[PDB]
Formats: structure tokens, sequence, C-alpha cells
């Protein structure tokens, strides 16, 4: 649930901080 | 999106010594890299994850280190059931991963020519209306061999295919097979059949022939 | 005790579908993604496709989007891939792996430094091809210290042919090629044998030539002529 939330962002090329 | 470059192709290493691959990424990854061992005729395994941590099970001559864009595995004290394609693959850009072009490492031994020999087409096979004439290169060292087929000194161009065995666990040697296609028309309205081969262990080509 | 057991390869014709199957036993199955990989011919291993663990997310490789489906049952444990609008190209060795990717999260959280496919199957062979099944003529490479000797295996589909000499007893001095694909869709394969000269006259060769899809068994004997 969280770890599909960063999927998700992971999924989507989101740039993650640090 | 990512490429991964490895580098050597082919390394030869002696028996008891050691492998060093390099894999480069396109842009940093981090150290979200792994490397795989993939034996002919078997499944990829695993060898590291994270750059440098030792999968489950993986020996410690096993090692790899690197982080960024530039990776390195080392394989200690080469053994013969080492030999394999060796692929790294990144996944800093997860889900997105992806596999270097792989490199092979072979066990290297002195150069040793090919033994050649010629083979007409059988006679059962020219009652079918085809003609297969196999050359045979084998027990050399190292795998790169070149064949030229000639028919009555005409060099022959498309008309043949060659394959290559794994590298021979006891001898570490390689043996080669070409053969050419011909109809037995074809076959019948010529005399002289030759494969020529040319490896680094020869100091000139060797000709092996047949007349029909 | 971590087992994929991948099924459902086999030959189709251009432009056929294909599912494969990959049967999970020995971890929880739904804790991890799982992706499929691909090996052609003589070239080296390619991504296929991910699914998350959870089904809501899938990626595709630009060589196959839009015509492969990924999906898979988190309640008998079974990624299946399906293949549509197959080419020839799509021809290889299909397979399954377990990536370690975000599988520990419950436990230590988001460490992008954890990953790789620490598992894998054993593989399963696909074959795009408008050829038809047929079992490989035999034919002799008859020899003329150190004799060489062998068959020509021409002119069967799909793969595998097996190859024995004298019923497996000679196995020093083999070599048994890789297969290749003619022109014609069909493949060819040589196996020869090295031996000393004097055993000619003494010693019988007879290479045995096994082909499963056709129910074919050879056996020819080997002479000089």
């Amino acid at each position: 649930s969280k770890r599909s939330f960063i999927e998700d962002l992971l999924f989507n090329k989101v740039t993650l901080a640090d | 999106e990512i490429v991964m470059t490895q580098s050597p192709a082919t390394l030869s290493v002696s028996p008891g010594e050691r492998a060093t691959l390099s894999c480069r990424a396109s842009q940093s990854v981090s150290s979200s890299l792994a490397w795989y061992q993939h034996r002919f005729g078997q499944a990829p395994r695993l060898l590291i994850s994270g750059a440098s941590t030792r999968a489950t099970g993986i020996p410690g001559r096993f090692s790899g280190s690197g982080s960024g864009t530039e990776f390195t595995l080392t394989i200690s004290s080469l053994q013969s059931e080492d030999v394999a394609v060796y692929y790294c693959q990144q996944y800093g850009d997860w889900p997105l991963v992806t596999f270097g072009g792989g490199t092979k490492v072979e066990i290297k031994r002195t150069v040793a020519a090919p033994s050649v020999f010629i083979f007409p087409p059988s006679d059962e096979q020219l009652k079918s209306g085809t003609a297969s004439v196999v050359c045979l290169l084998n027990n050399f060292y190292p795998r790169e061999a070149k064949v030229q087929w000639k028919v009555d000194n005409a060099l022959q161009s498309g008309n043949s295919q060659e394959s290559v065995t794994e590298q021979d666990s006891k001898d570490s040697t390689y043996s080669l097979s070409s053969t050419l296609t011909l109809s037995k028309a074809d076959y019948e309205k010529h005399k002289v059949y030759a494969c020529e081969v040319t490896h680094q262990g020869l100091s000139s080509p060797v000709t092996k022939s047949f007349n029909r | 005790e971590v087992q994929l057991v991948e099924s459902g390869g086999g030959v189709v014709q251009p432009g056929g579908s294909l599912r494969l199957s990959c049967a999970a036993s020995g971890f929880n199955f739904n804790n991890y993604a799982l992706h499929w990989v691909r090996q052609a011919p003589g070239k080296g291993l390619e991504w296929v496709a991910i699914i998350s663990y959870e089904a809501r997310n899938k990626k595709y490789g630009v060589s196959v989007m839009g015509r492969f489906s990924i999906s898979r049952d988190n309640s008998k444990s079974i990624m299946y891939l399906e293949m549509n609008s197959l080419r020839v190209e799509d021809t290889g060795v299909y397979y399954c792996a377990r990536d370690l990717f975000l599988s520990d999260y419950d436990r230590s959280g988001y460490d992008p430094t954890r990953g790789g496919f620490d598992h894998w199957g054993q593989g399963t062979l696909v074959t795009v091809s408008s050829a038809s099944t047929k079992g490989p003529s035999v034919f002799p490479l008859a020899p003329s210290g150190t004799a060489a000797l062998g068959c020509l295996v021409k002119d069967y589909f799909p793969e595998p042919v097996t190859v024995s000499w004298n019923s497996g007893a000679l196995t020093s001095g083999v070599h048994t090629f890789p297969a290749v694909l003619q022109s014609s869709g069909l493949y060819s394969l040589s196996s020869v044998v090295t031996v000393p000269s004097s055993s000619l006259g003494t010693q019988t060769y007879i290479c045995n030539v096994n082909h499963k899809p056709s129910n074919t068994k050879v056996d020819k004997r080997v002479e000089p002529k």
C-alpha cells in the first residue's frame, strides 16, 4: 500500500529525494 | 533508457587465475547492479546484487565492486565450470531493468591449430536431389577461424553455414563444422571441392579437397 | 525449495498466439514482482515484461509492446505471458524470474540497492515458424593415425534432435554441433567423432538419432566407402 504507492511512483519515472 | 555496456566481449583466463569483467552504465545506477552467470544449457544464475553482495550459496571467489556507472565482477581461481556468459543488469531505473550484452568467459590454453577434414556428400543423399559438403575443423584454440569454400577454384559465397561447439571442458578446445549446400545438378557439374581454413595457429591456410 | 516451472512453449505459425505459464512454489508468490526474459538464438538475454506483486503495474519491452500481455493469478501462484501476433524473431527460450526489488519492504522499507532476479525458471522453447513437423534424414559422413567420421542430421523441424554414438558407449572424441536453421525453414545438425584410423576396419560405429516431435528414431552405421 505504501509499497504500491512507491511502485506507482517508480513505474512513472517520479524522482525520489536523496 | 539506461544502456549497459560490458567488456571485453570474450575473456580468456588461465585455469586458477583471476577473471576481471567490466560493466558500464550510460548514467548513474548508484549500486543497483546485479551480475548473472549463464552456463550453456542452463537457466541464468544470480551471482551478485547491490553491486557487491554475494547471493546465497555463491562462493567467495566471486566478488563485485563499483558504484555510479563503472562496475567490476572478479572471479578468482577460475575453474572450467565457470565457463559461461556473464551479464550485468541495472535496476537503478527499476522497473525498467536492462541487461548488458554479455561477456563470454573461456579457459585460456596453448594455441592449437585445427585438424581439418572434408566429407563429400553421401551416395544416399544424392538420390534425394540435394548435396551437402561438410568441412570439419577439429580441436582448435582459440575459437576464431575462417573457412572458405572453393568449387573448381571458384570462391563460394552465401551457400554455406557453420556452427561451433562449446569449449571442451577437458582439453579447452573448440570444433567447427561448415556445410556447403548445392543442388545435385550443380554438384555433378563440378570436379574439385575444397575447404580452405585460416587460423592463427597455422602459418598459412590449410586446404582439404576432393575430386567428385 | 523456491521453484519456478514454465510450460506452454511450442510451435506456432507467424501471426499466431501462445500462452506461457510460470507455476511457482516454495515462497509467498504474492510478495514478488515477476518478469519474463528471453534469449533468441545467438543473442543475449532480452527483458520482455514485468508485473508488480499485486498485478497493478505492468511494463513491456519495446519489441513486444502491444502484442504481449502479462498477468498473474495471486491465488494459485501462477504467472502468464499471453503472446499475440507472433513473429519469427520472437523465437527463443523464455524464462520467468523472481525479482527481489522491494520484496523486503514490510521488514526493511524502501532500499533501492536490494534487487536482482534471484530465481529463474528452466526456460521454455518458443518456435515461431510456418514449417511443419518433419523428422530428419540421417546421412553418413564417411571417413576418408586419427580418422574422423560422423552423421549429417538434415531437414528436421522443430528442435531438438539428440544424437549418441554406439548407443552411448562412445563419448570420447564426439562433437555434436549446434543445429543451424536452413533457408528452407528446416534445421540441420552434424555430429562427428575422431577415432584411430586402425579401428576403421575393426570397430563398428553407429550414430543414434532421435527426434521426439516426429517420433523418429534412426540408427545410421558409418563405414568407409
